[PDB]
């Protein structure tokens, strides 16, 4: 797999599973980003979207990792670190996988993609 | 701003067609198909090659396709806010 | 050079007309079509 | 592959200079900074006017800045994977 990443503000797509048990999202600035009503969009080839979407109220503090994990991986859901998406069994696996970040008006702020 | 400026420049453009971009109406869309831009990622090519020149572009899309001030305001201002968030 | 006086609109055409592949005609692409369109009718 | 191609397809190009892309050497680089091709973006944008087409792109390529059938097939196939992950 072949990495592709975009980061237009505070928070990048750190990490995909390949496996589709989780995706992380990076803080990588210095300052706090609220990410209540944001969006993670999964497009696995020419599968159905994914869409998860965060709570109405939250907050991604500097520097921290929000992990994201599919039913299937067995996660405990722990809020502030970790979220658990109960409804949905994995994040999907294939030869093209993309991973995009929607602020809360609908704009997407960062990506990253895996070919191959 | 509009409608179609908020969804053109919310995501990257990928294979939408011409119309999806600000400032082209049914009309304008019609003449650029004909002129060969099917897709909107064309019109950003030309925009690009121009680099990202606002007298050349909007002069260009005048000469070429018929477009009116507000037409070809529309376009640019849609395609600049695109390539600087997504190029 | 050497299908001047030809507009890029006239251009398109003759692109069409020949089954030549080709996007649209523009400053940067001008020439290019233009050898194609010589390579053609030369053959 | 190289790691010129690795750098210039993991991330957006913004305005990186011409010699970033793939295949792109000293004199290549040189030639199309005078032909105005100064920037990765502007050769980007002729890749999309001619419709992301290999022949298309790869021969006027050879004929713009004189490249060679590796420069332009490397040049070709940096822009078509860039173009698949961030248009």
């Amino acid at each position: 797999f072949s990495q592709h990443a975009r980061t237009s503000g505070r928070v990048a797509v750190e990490e995909v599973d390949e496996e589709g048990k989780f995706v992380r999202l990076r803080n990588k600035s210095n300052e706090d980003q609220s990410m209540g009503n944001w969006q993670i969009k999964r497009q696995n080839g020419d599968d159905p979207l994914l869409t998860y979407r965060f709570p109405p109220k939250f907050t991604l503090k500097a520097g921290q990792v929000v992990t994201i994990w599919a039913a299937g991986a067995g996660a405990t859901h722990s809020p502030p670190t970790d979220l658990v998406w109960k409804a949905q069994n994995t994040w999907g696996c294939g030869n093209s996988l993309r991973t995009a970040l929607i602020n809360s008006t609908g704009e997407e702020v960062a990506m990253r993609k895996l070919v191959r | 701003t509009s409608q179609k400026h908020r969804d053109f420049v919310a995501e990257p453009m990928g294979e939408k067609p011409v119309g999806s971009l600000a400032g082209i109406g049914e009309v304008l869309g019609k003449k650029l198909e004909e002129r060969g831009f099917d897709k909107a990622y064309v019109v950003l090519g030309q925009f690009l090659v121009l680099k990202k020149d606002e007298d050349l572009f909007r002069e260009w899309l005048k000469d070429t396709a018929g477009a009116n001030a507000k037409q070809s305001r529309d376009a640019f201002g849609a395609l600049r806010e695109w390539a600087d968030a997504f190029l | 050079d050497n299908y001047a006086d030809l507009s890029d609109t006239e251009l398109t055409t003759l692109l069409r007309r020949y089954n030549i592949p080709h996007g649209p005609v523009v400053g940067s692409t001008r020439r290019l079509y233009e050898k194609k369109i010589f390579e053609y009718e030369i053959q």
